[PDB]
C-alpha cells in the first residue's frame, strides 16, 4: 500500500511532466 | 481491458494519469479534427496555394 | 476463521466497503451528523 502508492503516484508525476512540457524530440 | 479498467477505478493515482493522458490525446484529436475542417473550408486561400509563390520578378 | 489472514480481509473489504452505497439512520439532535454526500466520499481515499 505503501510501495505501489510510491510508484503509482510517480508514474502520474512523470506524465505529467511529458503533458505539461512536452519533449517530443528531447528523445532522441 | 479488465485490468486497467479495476486499475482506473481503484487507485486515484491510476486515474490521474488517466486523466492526464485523456487530456492529452483528447486536445491533440481535436486540434487535429479543428484544422481538418479548416483547411477543407478554405481551399485555395492558402499562403502555399499562390500561383506565383517563389517569383516576385 | 484461521484461514482469514491480513489480505483476505482487505480483499473483502474492498469488495464490500471501497467506494460503496451506505445507508444511514439517525434519529435525536442530528443537525452536526455529516449528510449522505460526506460520508459516501469517506468510503475511499484519494491519496492511494
Amino acid at each position: 500500500i505503501d510501495i505501489q502508492a510510491a510508484a503509482g503516484w510517480g508514474i502520474a508525476a512523470a506524465a505529467g511532466a511529458i503533458w505539461v512540457v512536452q519533449p517530443f524530440g528531447w528523445i532522441k | 481491458f479488465e485490468g486497467f479498467y479495476k486499475l482506473i477505478m481503484r487507485r486515484n493515482s491510476v486515474y490521474v494519469t488517466f486523466i492526464i493522458a485523456g487530456a492529452f490525446f483528447g486536445e491533440r484529436a481535436v486540434d487535429y479534427g479543428v484544422h481538418k475542417l479548416w483547411e477543407r473550408n478554405n481551399v485555395g486561400k492558402r499562403y502555399e496555394d499562390i500561383s506565383v509563390l517563389g517569383q516576385r520578378p | 476463521i484461521d484461514a482469514v489472514d491480513a489480505s483476505t480481509v482487505k480483499r473483502v473489504a474492498n469488495k464490500y466497503i471501497y467506494d460503496k452505497d451506505i445507508a444511514i439512520s439517525a434519529i435525536g439532535p442530528i443537525q452536526d451528523l455529516p449528510d449522505y454526500n460526506k460520508f459516501r466520499r469517506r468510503t475511499y481515499w484519494n491519496r492511494y
